């Protein structure tokens, strides 16, 4: 059995994944404008409670 | 003398190679990159 | 507009977090399906 899980096993490399960001900033002290300039959005959502985001990041040289 | 002649003889002989040495390192990183990015595995003997 | 309710919770935070549990929850089980289903993309990086 096995032969094709090991050679399947032996992936060449990867890419790096998983990180996070945290943040502190005082009620409506626009952190939440300066994450949403970040990825290109003019403004996400004023809420309550923890929030959430993206950074799409884009790198040429691995494309 | 002959022998200090004759290393810098060699070197200037290399002088010449060395643009067209280094013309095949950036078309070799052409290559390379572009390897990776067509994703092709590449073979344990491969020499990064 | 009235924005302190969460504060003004009759439970405390408890019913707002377990609401987020159970999206760390869901997401979590989602990638976990999605993880071994992905696996098989492995048979195109090795070559016959």
């Amino acid at each position: 059995s096995s032969i094709l899980s090991e050679v399947s096993t032996r992936a060449r490399s990867k890419l790096p994944s998983g990180k996070n960001i945290l943040v502190f900033g005082e009620d409506g002290s626009g952190k939440t404008t300066l994450m949403t300039k970040l990825q290109g959005a003019e403004h996400g959502k004023k809420g309550r409670g923890l929030e959430y985001l993206y950074l799409s990041v884009h790198d040429e040289d691995r494309d | 003398t002959s022998d200090a002649v004759t290393f810098i003889t060699y070197v200037q002989s290399l002088k010449r190679k060395i643009k067209q040495f280094e013309k095949q390192v950036e078309l070799y990183r052409n290559g390379q990159r572009l390897l990776e990015k067509q994703r092709f595995q590449f073979p344990p003997s491969w020499l990064y | 507009f009235y924005r302190n309710a969460l504060t003004r919770m009759p439970d405390g935070p408890v019913a707002l977090e377990e609401s987020y549990s159970a999206v760390m929850g869901i997401v979590s089980e989602v990638e976990q399906y999605v993880k071994v289903w992905l696996q098989y993309q492995c048979l195109w990086d090795m070559q016959a």
